[PDB]
RNA sequence: CGCGACCUCAGAUCAGACGUGGCGACCCGCUGAAUUUAAGCAUAUUAGUCAGCGGAGGAGAAGAAACUAACCAGGAUUCCCUCAGUAACGGCGAGUGAACAGGGAAGAGCCCAGCGCCGAAUCCCCGCCCCGCGGCGGGGCGCGGGACAUGUGGCGUACGGAAGACCCGCUCCCCGGCGCCGCUCGUGGGGGGCCCAAGUCCUUCUGAUCGAGGCCCAGCCCGUGGACGGUGUGAGGCCGGUAGCGGCCCCCGGCGCGCCGGGCCCGGGUCUUCCCGGAGUCGGGUUGCUUGGGAAUGCAGCCCAAAGCGGGUGGUAAACUCCAUCUAAGGCUAAAUACCGGCACGAGACCGAUAGUCAACAAGUACCGUAAGGGAAAGUUGAAAAGAACUUUGAAGAGAGAGUUCAAGAGGGCGUGAAACCGUUAAGAGGUAAACGGGUGGGGUCCGCGCAGUCCGCCCGGAGGAUUCAACCCGGCGGCGGGUCCGGCCGUGUCGGCGGCCCGGCGGAUCUUUCCCGC
RNA sequence: GGGGACCGUCCCCCGACCGGCGACCGGCCGCCGCCGGGCGCAUUUCCACCGCGGCGGUGCGCCGCGACCGGCUCCGGGACG
RNA sequence: CGGCGACGUCGGCUACCCACCCGACCCGUCUUGAAACACGGACCAAGGAGUCUAACACGUGCGCGAGUCGGGGGCUCGCACGAAAGCCGCCGUGGCGCAAUGAAGGUGAAGGCCGGCGCGCUCGCCGGCCGAGGUGGGAUCCCGAGGCCUCUCCAGUCCGCCGAGGGCGCACCACCGGCCCGUCUCGCCCGCCGCGCCGGGGAGGUGGAGCACGAGCGCACGUGUUAGGACCCGAAAGAUGG
RNA sequence: CGACCUGGGUAUAGGGGCGAAAGACUAAUCGAACCAUCUAGUAGCUGGUUCCCUCCGAAGUUUCCCUCAGGAUAGCUGGC
RNA sequence: UGGGCCACUUUUGGUAAGCAGAACUGGCGCUGCGGGAUGAACCGAACGCCGGGUUAAGGCGCCCGAUGCCGACGCUCAUCA
RNA sequence: CCCCGCGGACGCUACGCCGCGACGAGUAGGAGGGCCGCUGCGGUGAGCCUUGAAGCCUAGGGCGCGGGCCCGGGUGGAGCCGCCGCAGGUGCAGAUCUUGGUGGUAGUAGCAAAUAUUCAAACGAGAACUUUGAAGGCCGAAGUGGAGAAGGGUUCCAUGU
RNA sequence: CAGGGGAAUCCGACUGUUUAAUUAAAACAAAGCAUCGCGAAGGCCCGCGGCGGGUGUUGACGCGAUGUGAUUUCUGCCCA
RNA sequence: AAUGCCUCGUCAUCUAAUUAGUGACGCGCAUGAAGGAUGAACGAGAUUCCCACUGUCCCUACCUACUAUCCAGCGAAACCACAGCCAAGGGAACGGGCUUGGCGGAAUCAGCGGGGAAAGAAGACCCUGUUGAGCUUGACUCUAGUCUGGCACGGUGAAG
RNA sequence: GAGCAGAAGGGCAAAAGCUCGCUUGAUCUUGAUUUUCAGUACGAAUACAGACCGUGAAAGCGGGGCCUCACGAUCCUUCU
RNA sequence: CUAAUAGGGAACGUGAGCUGGGUUUAGACCGUCGUGAGACAGGUUAGUUUUACCCUACUGAUGAUGUGUUGUUGCCAUGGU
């Protein structure tokens, strides 16, 4: 029963939740095993890095995130293309690729290809014999120089261009933002009967003049 | 701790608090918003006006990042750079004015509550309310859009 | 009117294999309520839950887009945080209720059918020889059988592919082994076994001690070991253990080098010419269930029933139009995730024998029910049985002596041994049932070092003793004060910044090569 | 992207002036106190004993009595207007 | 000031028994009303009932503060304690707060004084300043004529107290203005790459959980309400499978 | 001497059986057996609800309710 | 808490009721104490543990504290006072 | 400028101490305090204890308004408590409460369906009940007789207690 | 060992059966009478399901469903 | 009348006396025809009368067996706030307790049924509950089965 | 002492009654208030303010009936 | 018949005193009512009547206190009548 003032509250305790609890006493433990497990990896893949491949610089969806820059899921075909390598040797050398990205733009699809570009230049291959190095590396850059890098491969930063301070012109004091955004919503909500509208007063235009 | 609770006081209390007459029992009244119209619309319409019945349109599918616009008054415009971007502009012989990126600091619409003070300034949002371009451009700024 | 070939079937204790049943905590597929809430109740809720049925594995399922989105776009699945008690559903009542983006754990991709090319290139079985037995393979042989053109294998799968040319690069894989490995890697990899510090020192307590004092040296001895347990108390040094990138012995396994043996076969770029896809399926209607999915989210039944610049999706039904996005109706796949059953461990601000599991014990036992099923009670002598020899009464049970023990006022359901209740002894009392509150009195049991009653400060007198008092000197140590007497400094400013982007740091939404490595 | 300059804080220094020596510390002094050792060896100082001693405080082993003072109260006499 | 004091007496008694006088019905519970001819209670022992989770609300304590919070993850000999603690900062993603209002499209919180001008037309171009208006109360604080002193005086030296009046006014309260969003009524202007069924502005009412120089966030504790077995015990029933 | 009595073997099983019919009988259970589970079902109703002292201290009334043995609401109460 | 009940007075239905229903104030409920022999409500008075004094309402033959006053004036005889 | 005296009570856990004035009923209910009580954890008491812990008993001595607590005596035989915090499965007279135990009733109701026993002897510690003998009776062949089915499961038979 | 008898009234024809554990009856059954359905691709009925199953190894003198209740005698009117 | 309220109907008969029985009457509250009316035999069925018979009674007595009783042995249970003598008062309006009075004398045995509003059972009657269940239907909402139409299985020929 | 639609009460005379004439203020709007009241809603009512009208020569009066009664949430539907 | 055949109370006295005819469960019949299940202050028939051994009361039966023990013979308080 209410009393006094409240708020409406609705629990969603009719539905036998006490057969289903999930208690976290085995957090500290799963952390533990988690960390092992990345240990043993990092040992069992001697100089590679301890994270894994490189992943791409990729722009996040939404109009919420698109300001934003993360690591996506691994480079396109048309970026290992004009990158020149091999999208069945990109793996191998530790670059990950994702077959069911496309790039809608040539400033995104730049950026990554200068990434290749700098992280084949970082990179240290081992030859496949080592008695025998046959186009993979000189024995002096992996002698002492190769360790296991630890982290993402060259991070994903995201970059803010600094803006010097400028004398502001006429033309910029004269701008309306506010009117121009009013303008440019009443453009695109009347658009298309504004073209229909034309339409019929060239249908009506003809009939008459005929 | 359980001995800072009126359970330790109300022991050898045969009622325990709850009263002789009416007593302590299960659900009287029902359980839960029971009967929010019949016997407990007086509380209910007293503190939940509006509580029952539908009202607007109903739209499937929301999605929340469409309308993600924060907004930031013009009385904080000048916290979203360092201080040092401030004193030099005043002190600036010349008219070169500061630009702050409210989009870089997390904002999309730039409101115009507070004032700003006097000093040019160029700022650079999605969205600005007429007010607050009519004071931007009363200290000798600029409004300039971004997508 | 026989003999053959095939097709479709049948039998066999035919040769060789496979399945069944259990467990079922977690997982997958179905089926599936009602109690309950709504203060009634029928939709709703409970709940796609309990019960029911089937199927697995150490995980399962899922899974590489007929996806999300509408952005400057992301990019298999699974799990966590958040979105979010939100969008939405709902007698719009009670109530119910996701997803996308974002941040993380993990991260891995692929294979067919089809279209084509290649003398079926392919596979199974049975014999023979050889190397080995370990999850039975390799090699060779068989004018030895069979499968298979009603389609095996190689190439190849939407991320395009193939064949020819032209150019460039010869680049180097897998498996089984011999010798040795470094030996593995948070400090041998795992399993098993056997070991490794130091008081039973002196005096004492006690039934027994692990108790209590002590152990001059800077302090009994060891300590990388002072966890724990046992031992007649309560023990780092009595014993097992504990610590240690301690030792020794045996067995097993996964990473290389030299070599052995076998298979082992061309890759990329450009141009040209070709080739490209899963149908009683999609989709539509209707019905029933389901979902947050709302003019219908998903699933299924019936009816209709496709197309190929097509098809699906684009969360309000429909037509036209543009755009975006994927490519259904075939298949596999580790990791992160789950785990009230099992095997083996560790721990706890938990319980302490009516508690904690029903079960601390010959407990799912005894016992009950025809059966499905129901289901207890019940721990403790003592350090050691040293478990009472022997004498005596009695037919014995049972006693009296004696004896053991520290103790039987510990005597085999025996640690301690409350209350209710009972026997006896002692004292008191008693015809208004007892019992009770207040006030006294009498008696009694105890208590009081009770029984000549405190004590101690100063002074006076008496008779005695004495590292003997004040004042001075020497030394030590304190307390307080001193313009800073002298330093050492402390706070606030105060300048050359000589001094810190080399010869001091950290930052800055401040300006720049107008000397330097990327258009 | 590097390297610079600038700004803001800092961390050490080279020095002085300012307030203090403080509850951040030493040395010198001055005063004071305590302790140890000498000297002082007796009308001083201290120690213990006795008086049925006095002045203070507390308190009488038990049972009791009296006195005056003050607070409250109930009464009774006497006298004046 | 008196008496009395060891094998008999002295003091004591809450406590043991007994006697007497006065008072005294058996507790719990429901109930207007119980000693009730109302129910439960033969006696004793042990057990036995407002709990935990989640979510709110307010109060209180703590830290930080226009912010706050690492809770999920990760790093730190992986581990007696330690499953703890510590740290991250380009792990702050995110939550809550910092902005409201409208069904939505959307829009979105600064005024006051002094001046010259169109016409100081209920007003538009600017200037200069200041920076959330004003009225009535308002703790506190500030000024303050006049008094308060010594053995006494002609005449000021330094500050302490009382003090009529006056002033600035915290928080908060009442009121009047002002601003933002919705919706009416009236009305005239302005803008231009889109000259539009375009965009903006004004005045006067009225609807809002608003602004008007932030107060929140996290943690802990208490109380109240709620969903859960829900303070404990209790149906007649319903369903599934045997 | 009968529509007779009776053993054993069989068949019918729970909203079912079987009944010369009484709602009879169906393992001392029948106007829906027994067993386990859902289930600690729900209860506005009955019973109980465990230490001490101090301070403050009620209501049985208003309005609404398929409300009349109950609630919400105002009142009365306490605390800060 | 949301069952009330009682008394003076006002008051409705009822023949009436220790009946049912209202108004006002007080009480009981929640409250002991002195008195009414006894008693939820009447009369007095409300309460920490006590000593002394004095009262209220009510009493003062004996139970049973207090008239055991040389109390005042009348009235009354009841074989149900 | 105190000094023949070199001296002068207590206090103030400030969450303490002191003073003055008024007040004190209480169900349901609320609040505060608790140096009230139980169990366990972190600290602390150079805590207690086999020269005797816990528990229990007690005509023993006391303290507190009270919840309760301290101390003496006895029994017992191995662990326990105070203080500062922390945490609860934390306090019982009731629930026709649960489990266990024990009373009065009470040496009471009762040991009364189917006719019935008696004598002697033996064994034996012991004889109304056993055994033997002698009587008197009953079942009365549809039996209280002799055998089986179902069911029981060793009850069968000896010997001993 | 081993019937008291007689005159009547009500009910049920009789014999039989029944509420094991308060009702033995006048209740149920019964023969008799009457009505209804059905010719098998059927009537009545079971079954989650099968062209499944019972009546049915049956066929209208049969099976299934009802009512009344021996004999005798009657069984009237009404299809709104 | 096992069916009639009024009703113990009215008349006759049976008796000393009959709300009973039988016979009769019938505007019959509210008899009546697959059930009405009869009718032998039958009946642990309901009723009335008569003969006989008797302890049913007047009106009780006596006897027998087993008990009860007393004893040896053995040995429960129900129930139990505390208990247990009354009159009146008041009081939850019927007290064992309270007030006032009457009074009150250990421990017991056999009986007894006045009280303990005795025990046995959380009243089954009655009401309430937004508690059920068995059954019914002209309640509400459904449903198995059935009747019917359509689509599919589902084809080949002709007449209309 | 009549009438004012109706129950009753109030009120009313060159009225509020009767008869004529013209009409549609029984219209479009925002708030405030009163009544029941918890100071919630509905219903009803009061006083304004802004439109647009009616009537009258005008002052004015009128947003229904002289006053006290004559009525209705969410959800859904339907119209504007 | 008689003198008369008065009226009443005691939980409408009296069910662990009886009986069980009536009312008032379950079986059944009839009439009326109801569509029906079923109902009827209508009729009819059949239908389990449990416990005392406790306390008191009462009825009887031993005893008990006081006269030193013990016995015989007696008195009458009181109660009944
Ligand atoms: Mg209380
Ligand atoms: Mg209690
Ligand atoms: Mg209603
Ligand atoms: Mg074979
Ligand atoms: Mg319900
Ligand atoms: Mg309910
Ligand atoms: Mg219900
Ligand atoms: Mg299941
Ligand atoms: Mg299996
Ligand atoms: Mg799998
Ligand atoms: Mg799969
Ligand atoms: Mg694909
Ligand atoms: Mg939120
Ligand atoms: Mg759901
Ligand atoms: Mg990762
Ligand atoms: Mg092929
Ligand atoms: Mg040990
Ligand atoms: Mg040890
Ligand atoms: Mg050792
Ligand atoms: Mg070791
Ligand atoms: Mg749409
Ligand atoms: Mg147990
Ligand atoms: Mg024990
Ligand atoms: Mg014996
Ligand atoms: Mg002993
Ligand atoms: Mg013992
Ligand atoms: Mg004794
Ligand atoms: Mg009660
Ligand atoms: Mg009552
Ligand atoms: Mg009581
Ligand atoms: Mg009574
Ligand atoms: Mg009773
Ligand atoms: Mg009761
Ligand atoms: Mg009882
Ligand atoms: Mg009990
Ligand atoms: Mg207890
Ligand atoms: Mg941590
Ligand atoms: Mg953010
Ligand atoms: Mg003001
Ligand atoms: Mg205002
Ligand atoms: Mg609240
Ligand atoms: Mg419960
Ligand atoms: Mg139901
Ligand atoms: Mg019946
Ligand atoms: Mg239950
Ligand atoms: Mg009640
Ligand atoms: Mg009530
Ligand atoms: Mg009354
Ligand atoms: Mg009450
Ligand atoms: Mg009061
Ligand atoms: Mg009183
Ligand atoms: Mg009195
Ligand atoms: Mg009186
Ligand atoms: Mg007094
Ligand atoms: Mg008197
Ligand atoms: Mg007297
Ligand atoms: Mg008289
Ligand atoms: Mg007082
Ligand atoms: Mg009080
Ligand atoms: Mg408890
Ligand atoms: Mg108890
Ligand atoms: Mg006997
Ligand atoms: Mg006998
Ligand atoms: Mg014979
Ligand atoms: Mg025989
Ligand atoms: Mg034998
Ligand atoms: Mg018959
Ligand atoms: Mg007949
Ligand atoms: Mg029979
Ligand atoms: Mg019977
Ligand atoms: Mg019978
Ligand atoms: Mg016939
Ligand atoms: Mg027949
Ligand atoms: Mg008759
Ligand atoms: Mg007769
Ligand atoms: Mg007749
Ligand atoms: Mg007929
Ligand atoms: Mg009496
Ligand atoms: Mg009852
Ligand atoms: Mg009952
Ligand atoms: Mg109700
Ligand atoms: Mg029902
Ligand atoms: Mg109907
Ligand atoms: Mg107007
Ligand atoms: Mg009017
Ligand atoms: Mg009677
Ligand atoms: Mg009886
Ligand atoms: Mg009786
Ligand atoms: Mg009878
Ligand atoms: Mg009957
Ligand atoms: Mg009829
Ligand atoms: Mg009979
Ligand atoms: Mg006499």
């Amino acid at each position: 029963a209410p009393s006094r003032n409240g708020m409406v509250l609705k629990p969603h305790f009719h539905k036998d939740w006490q057969r289903r609890v999930a208690t976290w006493f085995n957090q500290p433990a799963r952390k533990i095993r988690r960390r092992k497990a990345r240990q043993a990896k990092a040992r069992r893949i001697a100089p590679r890095p301890a994270s894994g491949p490189i992943r791409p610089i990729v722009r996040c969806p939404t109009v919420r995130y698109h300001t934003k820059v993360r690591a996506g899921r691994g480079f396109s075909l048309e970026e290992l293309r004009v990158a020149g390598i091999h999208k069945k040797v990109a793996r191998t050398i530790g670059i990950s690729v994702d077959p069911r990205r496309r790039n809608k733009s040539t400033e995104s699809l730049q950026a990554n290809v200068q990434r290749l570009k700098e992280y084949r230049s970082k990179l240290i291959l081992f030859p496949r014999k080592p008695s025998a190095p046959k186009k993979g590396d000189s024995s002096a850059e992996e002698l002492k120089l190769a360790t296991q890098l630890t982290g993402p491969v060259m991070p994903v930063r995201n970059v803010y261009k600094k803006e010097k301070a400028r004398v502001i012109t006429e033309e910029e004091k004269n701008f309306k933002a506010f009117a121009s955004l009013r303008m440019a919503r009443a453009n695109a909500r009347l658009f298309g009967i504004r073209a229909k509208r034309a339409k019929e007063a060239a249908e009506q235009d003809v009939e008459k003049k005929k | 701790p359980s001995r800072l609770r009126k359970t330790r006081k109300l022991r050898g209390h045969v009622s325990h608090g709850h009263g002789r007459i009416g007593k302590h029992r299960k659900h009287p009244g029902g359980r839960g918003n029971a009967g929010g119209l019949h016997h407990h619309r007086i509380n209910f319409d007293k503190y939940h006006p509006g509580y029952f019945g539908k009202v607007g349109m109903k739209h499937y599918h929301l999605k929340r990042n469409q309308s993600f616009c924060p907004t930031v008054n013009l009385d904080k415009l000048w916290t979203l750079v360092s201080e040092q971007t401030r004193v030099n502009a005043a002190k600036n012989k010349t008219g070169a004015a500061p630009i702050i990126d409210v989009v870089r600091s997390g904002y999309y619409k730039v409101l115009g509550k507070g004032k700003l003070p006097k000093q040019p300034v160029i700022v650079k949002a999605k969205f600005f309310s007429r007010r607050a371009e009519e004071k931007i451009k009363s200290v000798g700024g600029a409004c300039v859009l971004v997508a």
